[PDB]
RNA sequence: AGUAACGGAGGAGUACGAAGGUGCGCUCAGCGUGGUCGGAAAUCACGCGUAGAGUAUAAAGGCAAAAGCGCGCUUAACUGCGAGACCCACAAGUCGAGCAGGUACGAAAGUAGGUCUUAGUGAUCCGGUGGUUCUGUAUGGAAGGGCCAUCGCUCAACGGAU
RNA sequence: GCUGGCGACCAUAGCAAGAGUGAACCACCUGAUCCCUUCCCGAACUCAGAAGUGAAACCUCUUAGCGCUGAUGGUAGUGUGGGAUUACCCAUGUGAGAGUAAGUCAUCGCCAGCU
RNA sequence: GCGGG
RNA sequence: CGCAACCA
């Protein structure tokens, strides 16, 4: 599962994630993509089951452009313990998904296959995804 | 650490002025120019032991 | 038990004395710790980088030379 | 030129061995005897 | 260019002192073959007097040694003088003190400019 | 001393027409020459560290600079602001005899002498060769002689191209 | 502007008579190309060079009139002050033009009341040392006290209870 | 019409690429005896000059290639009131950044000299 | 503040 | 290194 080589800071303030993807929502790397229409988080070991999932359907044929990296650190606390002393100690590592993120990119594939394999991978994240096509503005 | 010392009017005033000194980079006693406000003039100071 | 539970007493930085305002000799108009603001005419600059009035007037600022330098000035 | 700081140089004629004396104006305090010249050599 | 570059270099500190305490500045500027000197006010915009060695005075003799130099100075205290200039600030330009220009500065010293 | 006066005399039109430089003043020119001795061992003993001063001071007619280090270089066991360099630069008068001194007295002086290297131009008209011992030179004797080390020159000139640098270093005789 | 948590990160309890003042001068870091070892990375030369170097020291904010780097001479790391401000429960803290005296540097306009700034600190009590036509228990002295200068606290649980 | 100096203004002014200027001026230039310089060096600084050359440099022209400027519209955000609670929506006010069309190879002032 | 190393 | 002196 994917991780920053290396961070300046170890932990990290918990935010608000607001708003619309207006960044990464256009199909740049291939033909088919798959896109997230609702929030949320997606974990690292999210990222790499619907990669596998993918590139064990589409059978190596064609290119997959993972679009997500999980760059962000979240904490725990430990089992058993009250609410003071300190901030708690990282566990796994999630990217943020607005509405409109591309999260996978299939190139080099016919669309039926891949729409199989993107269906296969929706059922292992945590919001609703879409098809998308490569357009001309 | 800085040490502590006296710079003495050699003007026969009482007058002085304190400072600091590091004893190894400068061993000799110091002695410099300065203004002795009961002549109202500058004379020589001289190094002497804070007390 | 943690290593982070440091810091330090506010220092009261900032514009003391905005465009347009009244000042008299002495007044201080910049709290700063380098020179964001630069001094211009009938404004002097403090050991630790404070701009002061040093006339009565208006004060005023502009950006000003080829380093598009911030500069306050006191208007007579 | 700073005066009291630099080496002393004085002219010096330059007795090669091959009849092709020379005039430059060196340190060597003396006069050169040479053997090797830029025209007594594999060039 | 380098030599006009580092010597443009060297002149802007006197320069913007002379701004900042606003006063009347006797800029001098000197070329191996002539020099030239402008009082000119505080605001840096207006020339308030001005001399050099192109003068039908000093243009038909040599120029650019320091008798020439001194002639300049007298001539710019004069002309600056009839113009309501006394008290002046002196601007070397980055050229340095000694030499051409301090003849200059000598020679308006005592033409009457107070310096 | 002869050198210059040659230039002047001959090497002038005949660089001139050899090069096809219609202006008078861009014809190549020598302006300087420079002869640093780098000597890393400074640190360790005084016979290599003002040594090398003093066989410059000898061999060059003007005294040398000590050059000192830019940076600290961990590796090379240096601290910043410490000498690590020797240096003398020869400008006119002196630059052509030195040019004379060591082409014509001191040139063919080295054993199993090839011609040169005539491949190091810097992409301009500047020049630099490479010594490995004092002991050519026909002012330091190799009976005063002690702790050999060698010196590096540089001959800077006032030329476009590498073509040009190589007519005027040829004018002069050079070892091609 | 201020703003809490056993919230997330780091520093301090010094240094320096030059690393202070002033006048004068200077400009990096990195690349390429060449050159005795010498080599990716030392010193030399030449071309660029976008601020990416440096700053006694942590970080931030600054830094070309460089606030960065050198050389000469120096003691303004002065005394009496101080309009007016900032910040403040108080006690404290901060900046300060200008004025007088005595200076240093500069040809001169000028610039200097320490250091690029923001940490490098400790009240009061008790006592020590220097000075002092203030006092001096009948009087003259003295002791003692006062005043000005300064010294003695990991009083660190740092407004310090003995 | 050209140079010189000092400013305003700080890229719509800049880079890159071409091109031209020697009456004067400016630059390079000649030499250092003298005044001054170099942690070495007349390179720089300084002085005495006028045999050359506009080569380099400066300056002036030309060019949207890159920079820089830059709408309109839309979007994001947001004050107030209201409605929902995963961060939106509605009414009203405000309104970017980015990107697009387009614009830019400066404008102005005081003084002197030369044509 | 008195001796030892 | 020990013995003894400690009331900002
Ligand atoms: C108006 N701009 C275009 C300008 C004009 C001139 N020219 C003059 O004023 C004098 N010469 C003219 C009038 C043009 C003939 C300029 O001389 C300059 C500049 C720009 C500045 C920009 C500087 C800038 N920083 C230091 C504020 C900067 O970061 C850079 C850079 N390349 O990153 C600079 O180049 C800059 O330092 C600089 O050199 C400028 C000028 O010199
Ligand atoms: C050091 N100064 C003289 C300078 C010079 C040049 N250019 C050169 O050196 C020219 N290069 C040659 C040698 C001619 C090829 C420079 O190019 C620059 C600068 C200054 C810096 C200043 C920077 C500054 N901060 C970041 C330290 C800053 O805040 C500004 C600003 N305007 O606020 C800058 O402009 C700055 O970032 C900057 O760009 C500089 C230069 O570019
Ligand atoms: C317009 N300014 C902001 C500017 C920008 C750039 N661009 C960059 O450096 C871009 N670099 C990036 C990629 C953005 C990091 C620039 O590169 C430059 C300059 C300024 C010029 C000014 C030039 C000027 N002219 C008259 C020759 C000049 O005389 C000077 C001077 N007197 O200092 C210059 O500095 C100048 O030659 C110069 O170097 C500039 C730039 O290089
Ligand atoms: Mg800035
Ligand atoms: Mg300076
Ligand atoms: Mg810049
Ligand atoms: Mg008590
Ligand atoms: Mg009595
Ligand atoms: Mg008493
Ligand atoms: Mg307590
Ligand atoms: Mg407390
Ligand atoms: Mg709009
Ligand atoms: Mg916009």
């Amino acid at each position: 599962m994917l991780q920053p080589k290396r961070t300046k800071f170890r932990k990290v303030h918990k935010g608000r994630n607001t708003g619309l993807a207006h960044r990464g929502s256009t199909v740049s790397f291939g033909s088919i993509a798959i896109k997230a229409t609702e929030r949320g988080r997606m974990t690292a070991r999210q990222i790499e089951a619907a990669r596998r999932t993918i590139s064990r359907r589409i059978k190596r044929g064609g290119k997959i452009f993972i679009r997500v990296f999980p760059d962000k650190p979240i904490t725990e606390k430990p089992l058993e313990v009250r609410m003071g002393n300190g901030k708690g100690n990282v566990e796994y590592w999630v990217c943020e998904i607005k509405p409109g993120k591309i999260l996978y990119e299939i190139e080099g594939v016919n669309e039926d296959l891949a729409r199989e394999a993107f269906a296969l991978a929706a059922a292992k994240l945590p919001f609703k995804t879409t098809i998308v096509t490569r357009t001309v503005m | 650490m800085r040490d502590k010392i006296r710079l003495v009017s050699s003007a026969g005033t009482g007058y002085f002025y304190t400072t600091t000194k590091n004893k190894r980079t400068m061993p000799e006693k110091m002695e410099i120019k300065k203004f002795d406000p009961k002549i109202r003039q500058h004379v020589i100071f001289k190094e002497a032991k804070i007390k | 038990s943690t290593k982070n539970g440091r810091d330090s007493n506010p220092k009261m930085l900032g514009v003391k004395v905005y465009g347009g305002q009244t000042v008299t000799a002495g007044n201080i108009i910049v709290r700063q710790r380098g020179t964001e603001f630069h001094a211009g005419a009938n404004v002097g600059m403090g050991r630790d980088h404070t701009l002061f009035a040093t006339a009565d007037g208006v004060v005023k600022f502009e950006v000003k030379g080829q380093f598009g330098r911030r500069y306050v000035k006191v208007e007579t | 030129m700073r005066a009291d700081i630099h080496p002393k140089y004085e002219k010096l004629v330059a007795t090669c061995s091959c009849g092709n004396v020379i005039e430059t104006r060196s340190a060597l305090g003396k006069e050169t005897i040479y053997l090797d010249v830029c025209s007594a050599c594999h060039p | 260019n380098e030599k006009k570059q580092s010597r443009l270099r060297r002149a802007k500190s006197t320069r913007l002192h002379i701004r900042a305490l606003g006063a009347t500045r006797l800029c001098v500027n000197r070329t191996p073959r002539h020099i030239y000197a402008q009082v000119i006010s505080a605001d840096g915009g207006k020339v308030l007097a001005q001399a050099s060695t192109l003068d039908a005075s000093l243009r038909s003799g040599t120029t650019g040694n320091i008798e020439a130099a001194t002639k300049v100075g007298a001539l710019i205290a004069e002309r600056a003088k009839a113009a309501g200039v006394t008290k002046v600030a002196f601007d070397r330009s980055g050229f340095k003190y000694h030499g051409r220009i301090k003849a200059l500065a000598d020679a308006a010293r005592e033409g009457g400019l107070e310096f | 001393a002869r050198l210059k006066a040659r230039y002047n005399d001959e090497l002038k039109a005949k660089l001139q027409e050899e090069l096809s430089i219609k202006n008078v003043m861009e014809i190549p020119r020598i302006t300087k020459i420079t002869l640093n001795m780098g000597v890393g061992a400074a640190a360790t003993d005084k016979k290599l560290l003002d040594g090398a001063v003093a066989d410059m001071q000898l061999i060059a007619g003007q005294k040398p600079v000590v050059t000192l280090a830019r940076k600290s270089i961990a590796g090379f066991k240096i601290r910043d602001g410490w000498p690590i360099g020797c240096k003398v630069t020869l400008r006119g008068d002196q630059m052509y005899e030195f040019l004379d001194r060591l082409i014509s007295i001191a040139i063919p002086r080295i054993r199993d002498f090839r011609g040169f290297s005539a491949k190091s131009f810097d992409g301009r008209g500047n020049y630099s060769m490479g010594l490995k011992e004092q002991i050519v030179f026909p002012e330091i004797d190799f009976d005063k002689i002690d702790r050999i080390r060698g010196m590096d020159i540089t001959i800077t000139t006032t030329a476009r191209t590498d073509d040009e640098g190589r007519a005027l270093m040829r004018a002069f005789g050079f070892p091609f």
